[PDB]
């Protein structure tokens, strides 16, 4: 403090009182309030010199919340590693903030930014031939480390294996670890050709994140997240492009790869020669120098014994040393021996590219230890406001359940519980009017739902097309195509399914009739299915995402969990518990009470050459 | 023609099937059922419905921390 006198207002406020700061008489044009607390910064927008300031911060802090008039950023460790790292002197940032603010920079957030951004750049890993090698410019930080002592100029190599535990080990001392490829100086690794075509543009919000991965001229290992639609795909290609190294890249899904490969072989000039697929059809390699090889976590993740062709392609991953690897979908990456992948395979440098990068367990913190820090992230507002991604309209429709449907709701377990509460017939009731509303307005709807049995009963019920696990795929790809093309199918029904990569035709509409408990990278996956329309140029055009609940259960808290996360990309899910036309629809799903009764008991219901012939 | 002591309340169907599991808990919450809307619960206990109803109520509200 600096003898603030206490008013009694300051009662309730824990210790958060920042009155002490004298305020400056210059302060209306500065647009920040540093808080000592936590260093937390509070932007106003709508002031002048704020983009200004919003590009430092944007380089210097993460944005906790971009609503429309006031920017709220946290200034973390990670963040203002990426800040020195871009060319940002410890002084420059200092001064800056103290120029930029209206209330002063406490000592506390000043001692902060002078710890995190000192002891970096110490310690680096280094990969020498297939081995890695942590190395350091001081003699004593090698000499300091005797506790996690895994040793098999200064510098000494490290199991492949315990690279995580390393990393871990020097983030919770003051030294974290540099990850940068100097890939213009590195001459062992043989180069590639490979280039974009000139024919292909690129968004300028791509180019500010490939700047913030590229700041410094050495490619930094780290995370972009960007919407589905917006070009993460291109994101890898020019990072590909920029690196010109040898590239391996990961996906979830052999559907993935094949798209991968296609986009690859299509924006830049890199000939078919040089792509090789890890796949179960495919397991050629490129025979060259240098190329790219794409394949899926789980083949190479795989513990289980892995055929001859496939053991001898593993070895040929592991035996080269590779520039770049590209980790789509990265927020899988902290699974079991998905973990694993940055260890079987020597890479300089890692991006990990992904769109939902939430968990509800802590593993998503361990990407940091596993890819590096988040590089960038994409403010969806921004892009949708630019037309880049869908303007999607969120809503969640309150279904109130019946008397007889929520009388056994009460008396159940859980696990039937779940399957009773997405039944509800007024749910029914406003999928089917959302359904002919939008149908009527000429709109591709996909509706979500991640029960089976609700799947198909709904699909029977509304004589639409149901995909699900046990569906061919000759004919989902038939359903598909009659979604894409025919106007008599606009609305299908899909399961799980359509939560991963699978390719989809363009939507515009998407009713979530159930979910998987309170998934929130489900739930942005399901709305980046309808981010990437293709009437986003027709003005005043709007996607719609309805999430019907049934009130009064705990689908309401799992919801909530749910859109927790698009709340703070800035979505904002208006409640509807009122549809104007329930009354007057012709058809009524389950409106008489008999009706209802049979379905409630119908849900109720649900739960030696020659001795060889002669045998 | 004869007088009990007792307050009639106006619920959904939804409130209406959550309080008869209070009677099922303690006996004396709710005396007689009138309609699908109208329950008659005892004035000595009716706070505490009230006491147990947004306790009940708060397992379907996600409360971050």
């Amino acid at each position: 403090p600096a003898d603030f006198v206490p008013d009694s207002v300051s009662g309730m406020f824990r210790s958060h009182d920042f009155s002490y700061l004298r305020l400056r008489p210059d302060h209306a044009s500065r647009p920040l309030w540093i808080s000592p607390s936590d260093g937390r910064i509070i932007l106003e927008s709508f002031s002048p010199l704020a983009e200004q300031a919003q590009d430092f911060l944007v380089t210097i802090a993460e944005p906790i919340s971009r609503p429309s008039h006031i920017h709220e950023y946290k200034i973390t460790a990670y963040s203002l590693y990426a800040a020195v790292s871009v060319g940002l002197e410890t002084d420059d940032i200092i001064s800056v903030l103290d120029r930029l603010s209206k209330v002063p920079v406490a000592e506390s957030i000043i001692n902060f930014i002078k710890g995190a951004t000192i002891s970096y750049g110490k310690v680096k890993l280094v990969i020498k031939h297939n081995r890695y090698f942590v190395e350091t410019t001081q003699a004593d930080i090698l000499q300091m480390l005797l506790n996690d002592s895994v040793i098999g100029v200064h510098s000494f190599e490290i199991a492949n294996e315990s690279v995580e535990v390393v990393k871990k080990r020097c983030q919770e001392i003051d030294y974290p670890v540099l990850e940068e490829y100097d890939f213009r100086n590195d001459h062992r690794n043989p180069d590639l050709d490979i280039d974009l075509k000139p024919s292909t543009q690129i968004r300028p919000y791509q180019e500010k994140s490939l700047s913030k991965m590229f700041g410094n001229g050495r490619a930094r290992s780290g995370i972009i997240v960007l919407p589905c639609g917006a070009g993460k795909t291109l994101v890898g290609i020019t990072a590909a492009c920029t690196i010109k190294k040898s590239v391996i890249v990961l996906c979830t899904s052999s559907v993935s790869v094949m798209q991968w490969r296609q986009q690859f072989l299509q924006w830049c000039t890199l000939q078919p020669e040089n792509c090789a697929v890890f796949t179960s059809d495919n397991k050629e390699m490129f025979q060259t120098e240098s190329g790219l090889v794409v394949s899926t976590y789980s083949m190479v993740a795989n513990t289980r014994n892995r055929s001859h062709d496939s053991q001898k392609v593993m070895d040929f991953l592991t035996g080269r040393e590779w520039g770049f690897i590209i980790l789509d979908e990265v927020h899988v990456v902290p699974a079991a021996m998905f973990r694993r992948v940055v260890s079987t395979i020597a890479a300089h440098a890692k991006l990990g590219l992904t769109a939902t990068l939430v968990r509800e367990d802590d593993k998503i913190g361990d990407l940091n230890f596993l890819i590096g820090p988040k590089l960038y992230e994409a403010n969806w507002m921004e892009l949708s406001q630019k037309g880049h991604i869908a303007n999607v309209q969120c809503a969640e429709v309150w279904c109130p359940m019946t008397a007889e449907f929520y009388q056994e709701y009460l008396r159940e377990t859980a696990r039937k519980r779940m399957l009773l509460y997405i039944m509800n017939p007024t749910k029914f009731q406003a999928c089917q009017f959302l359904i002919q509303y939008h149908e009527r307005r000429g709109d591709k709807i996909i509706v979500f739902s991640d029960n089976v049995y609700a799947l198909q009963e709904y699909a029977l019920k509304m004589g639409k097309p149901f995909i699900y696990g046990s569906t061919p795929q000759q004919e989902r790809m038939n359903i598909l195509q009659n979604f894409q093309y025919n106007d008599q199918i606009n609305t299908i029904f899909l399961s799980k399914v359509g939560d991963t990569s699978i390719d989809l035709p363009e939507a515009t509409c998407l009713i979530q009739i159930s979910s998987h408990y309170g998934s929130r990278r489900q739930e942005a996956q399901r709305l980046g299915r309808i981010l990437r329309a293709k009437r986003r140029n027709d003005e005043g055009f709007n996607a719609f995402f309805y999430s019907l609940v049934s009130k009064d259960t705990q689908e309401m808290y799992y919801s909530t969990k749910r859109q927790a996360f698009l709340v703070d990309q800035g979505y904002a899910f208006k409640v509807i518990t009122h549809l104007h036309g329930m009354e007057n629809i012709p058809n009524l799903a389950y409106a008489s009470p008999r009706e209802r009764r049979e379905l409630l008991q119908e849900v109720l219901l649900k739960n030696h050459p020659l001795i060889r012939k002669m045998y | 023609a004869r007088a009990r002591k007792g307050a009639l309340v106006q619920c959904d169907p939804s409130i209406k099937a959550l309080i008869l599991q209070i009677d099922a808990k303690m006996s004396d919450i709710v005396l007689e059922e009138l309609d699908d809307t109208h329950l008659l619960v005892n004035p000595s206990k009716v706070e505490f419905v009230k006491h147990e109803l947004n306790r009940l109520l708060s397992k379907n509200i996600y409360n971050p921390m």
